[PDB]
């Protein structure tokens, strides 16, 4: 459904602090259920962080970030937000918001592919 | 479900054929996507469901495989094709491989 995801600038952060990454979605139709968060550590491949699940309309986070990740979305401004707390030096990565590809069939524990991605936001932890 | 990408680096010349391998720890059937990531840019979906090309993707990019053995073929390499390529599975939620850096020499 042709979109454009624009992310907030690069942050340099001190360990034990928190970072809030934003993601402005332009074009088509905003869905809080389609924009998900991932991260890419240097030399590593992308890693899924979280999303807002439909029906329940509740944010859901990967085990790793559970307790210190907060995902929200503002349907009025068509902006998705992410907040990672108690920053560790291992949280040094480029943070991505990405939109999902809708599967022909969603089954037990199946996931999504991602067609559009934001430019990424480098978060560097001291 | 874990994905192992091979080789780590693949150095080729323009016009050559690139054969990238992605191996799954358990079967993922056909639920595999391949992305291209040019440096400092976000991943670009190339192939979905093992063999289907995404919108606006050249014919030179072809996907193949099922279960645990998958292949991304970049036939007739072009200088612009230098990127790190990732495989991602969607069968058992979301996981990506470690990448294959394709260098053009």
């Amino acid at each position: 459904e042709v979109q454009l995801l624009e992310q907030s600038g690069a942050e340099v952060k001190k360990p034990g602090s928190s970072v809030k990454v934003s993601c402005q979605v332009f074009g088509d139709t905003f869905s809080r259920y389609t924009i998900q968060w991932l991260r890419q550590a240097p030399g590593q491949g992308p890693e899924w962080m979280g999303n807002i699940i439909p029906v329940y309309n509740t944010p859901n986070y990967a085990q790793k970030f559970q307790g210190r990740l907060s995902i929200t979305a503002d349907d009025s401004t068509s902006t998705a937000y992410m907040e990672l707390s108690s920053l560790r030096s291992e949280d040094t990565a480029v943070y991505f918001c990405a939109r999902v590809v809708i599967p022909n069939a969603i089954r037990h524990t199946m996931g999504y592919y991602f067609d559009y991605w934001g430019q990424g936001t480098l978060v560097t932890v001291s | 479900a874990e994905l192992t990408q091979s080789p780590a680096t693949l150095s080729l010349s323009p016009g050559e054929r690139a054969t990238l391998s992605c191996r799954a720890s358990q079967s993922v059937n056909k639920y595999l996507a391949w992305y291209q990531q040019k440096p400092g840019q976000a991943p670009r979906l190339l192939i979905y469901d093992a063999s289907n090309r995404a919108t606006g993707i050249p014919a030179r990019f072809s996907g193949s495989g099922s279960g645990t053995d998958f292949t991304l073929t970049i036939s007739n390499l072009e200088p612009e094709d230098f990127a790190v390529y990732y495989c991602q599975q969607r069968s058992d939620w979301v996981t990506f491989g470690g990448g294959t850096k394709v260098e053009i020499k």
